[PDB]
């Protein structure tokens, strides 16, 4: 079934964080607003509603989340560890890091900006989008990436983690170090 | 004994010391009149005090 | 450097509970 | 030994402090114009290296109960109670202004209008009200206007002399000071008089403390207190048993 | 790995991925 | 395990926003 | 030297 | 701390003035 | 014969204001007698 | 002996 207004109230804390862990909810109403953090870990939710607003961070670790629609506003970070997300939509306003470890993610939006750290660890992604900007640490360990785009920006450390990079960006300014 | 600042936080928690009776206030409301047959007892209607 | 402070109940408290004197809490970092 | 001994002690200590706050509430049930104090516990975690297993709790005052107090009809002319929300602006012994809800007013030998706590009552000019010494009949208005009859004057010479300064700010922006007067959390915030506050003359506003509400909170602090002191003993028991690893 | 919902002892920052927990 | 530098202390703030 | 230590001698 | 002069007895008076 | 003397235990370790030890016995604590 | 010493013989 689907979450109602009264069922929403029974999964909210004092400061306004929605906890849906292991709960049997399949879809959320459109134009959904959360006062604080949102947790949809281990949920059978396969799609996030259009116009979704989260006043905190989105937690979807080891969930069945697959599709996020554009226009979603997230003030905190996005944690989609172990979910079933295959692509990242364009135009997501993310106020924090993006953790996509152990996901079937294949494609990323062009010129994507991550205000925090980025993770593509053990993902089947083949190539990073052109003009990528990362303000934190980039972990690509165990992924299928082997060629970086012509231009990219990482303001922290770059962790190869084991994968072999052959074509480095022509224009790259690094605020940290590169680790294998 | 530092005070004020953040009174809605554990740092600025303030504890009371109980209660007390500060004053026993006399209520000088004018009372009812008793009509007696004795000619030597008197009454003041309104403000006033007899002097002895 | 020398490190010191009040042991036991007073130190095993959150800093908000200002049981520890301010200068003694300074000693708990480093001194010489 | 184990740090769970002090982790539970830091919890039992706060339960006693919460118990003190509830004790002050029940001691002030008969007090006039008393705003009940709320007690809550904040969960604070010790962030650092290691497993996130230790979380301290501290008792703190989140606010006060600003609901209308019990009104006591006394028939006395100089007894005023605020109808609904609103405050009376008074200055304490030091001189700093503050809000009060105790309307047990009185007139001294010089005419200055004070309350039961001795705080001087502010007037229209943000100054203490000083009424003429030879009065005949004080008749406070509903809006706070004080109409007094000069001594020896006919009953038709009723004139207003002052208007009590009534302030109705946001209750969430007020904190109780060290003497029971509510002041603005933000310093140097002017107290602006309100034209909506009404004074029901002839009645006194009592306390808003819910006696059963404090009693049912007491019986839960005791049980939580007893559970934590058992944890202290069982942490002591564990360490004594493990003392046999250096016997050799 | 193991448990899927383990916590993190580091203070919230919302910008750095917590490496305290086994984030795999 | 062991390390070549002292571990940092533990933070117990009443408001995480102020650290 | 612990700043502000108590002493052990009649005040 | 081995000294050469016997330690003095501790004093526990009611008033430090009359000591 | 420069000895020290007194009642051992609980009686002596009270502060002197208790006045439990006889004064004659209490004065043999400084090495007298 | 002790000035306040007690005797072990009948008074």
């Amino acid at each position: 079934y689907e979450l109602d207004y009264y069922s929403k109230f029974g999964h909210t804390d004092n400061y306004g964080n929605l906890d849906l862990r292991n709960k049997p909810y399949t879809q959320l109403p459109s134009g959904f607003v959360v006062k604080g953090n949102l947790n949809i870990s281990q949920t059978p939710i396969k799609k996030l509603p259009k116009g979704l607003d989260v006043g905190g961070s989105l937690e979807a670790t080891n969930s069945a989340l697959k599709t996020i629609r554009s226009g979603t506003k997230i003030k905190g970070y996005a944690n989609l560890l172990g979910s079933k997300i295959e692509s990242w939509p364009r135009g997501i306003k993310l106020g924090g890091y993006l953790n996509l470890t152990d996901t079937p993610l294949k494609t990323l939006p062009a010129k994507l900006r991550v205000k925090g750290d980025l993770s593509v660890i053990r993902t089947p992604i083949s190539a990073l989008p052109e003009g990528l900007v990362v303000d934190g640490n980039l972990y690509i360990g165990g992924s299928a990436l082997q060629v970086f785009p012509d231009t990219m920006t990482v303001k922290g450390n770059i962790f190869l983690g084991g994968n072999k990079i052959t074509k480095w960006p022509s224009n790259l300014t690094l605020g940290g170090a590169v680790a294998p | 004994g530092q005070s004020s600042q953040n009174t809605e936080l554990p740092s600025g928690l303030m504890l009371g010391a109980g209660s007390k009776v500060v004053a026993t206030q006399k209520v000088h409301t004018h009372g009812n009149a008793q009509t007696t047959t004795n000619a030597l007892d008197m009454m003041v209607e309104g403000d006033g005090f007899f002097q002895v | 450097n020398m490190v010191a402070g009040i042991p036991g109940a007073l130190s095993n408290q959150p800093p908000a509970d200002a049981s520890i004197p301010q200068d003694v809490a300074q000693m708990k970092d480093g001194s010489v | 030994m184990d740090r769970a001994l002090f982790l539970a002690m830091s919890g039992a200590k706060q339960n006693m402090q919460a118990l003190q706050l509830r004790a002050n509430n029940l001691a002030n049930v008969s007090t006039t114009g008393f705003r009940a104090d709320l007690a809550q516990a904040r969960s604070m975690q010790a962030y650092g290296e290691g497993h996130p297993s230790r979380v301290f709790s501290m008792t703190e005052r989140p606010g006060h109960n600003f609901a209308q107090g019990s009104v006591i009809t006394t028939g006395r002319d100089l007894d005023v109670t605020i109808e609904g929300s609103g405050w009376i602006s008074v200055l304490d012994h030091t001189g700093k202004e503050g809000l009060t809800r105790n309307g047990n007013l009185k007139v001294d030998q010089n005419g200055m209008l004070t309350n039961a706590s001795g705080h001087l009552v502010l007037g229209e000019n943000d100054a203490p009200i000083t009424l003429p010494i030879p009065l005949s009949k004080i008749e406070i208005g509903r809006d706070g206007t004080i109409s007094v009859l000069p001594q020896g004057a006919p009953a038709e010479e009723f004139q207003a002399v002052d208007r009590i300064k009534l302030v109705k700010p946001n209750d969430q922006s007020l904190f109780k000071d060290t003497n029971g007067l509510f002041r603005h959390k933000t310093p140097n915030q002017p107290y602006e008089a309100d034209a909506t506050v009404s004074l029901q003359t002839g009645a006194i506003e009592g306390s808003n403390v819910n006696a059963v509400g404090e009693m049912t909170a007491l019986i839960d602090l005791q049980r939580q207190f007893e559970m934590q002191v058992k944890m202290m003993s069982t942490a002591e028991e564990m360490d004594k048993s493990s003392d046999s690893l250096l016997r050799m």
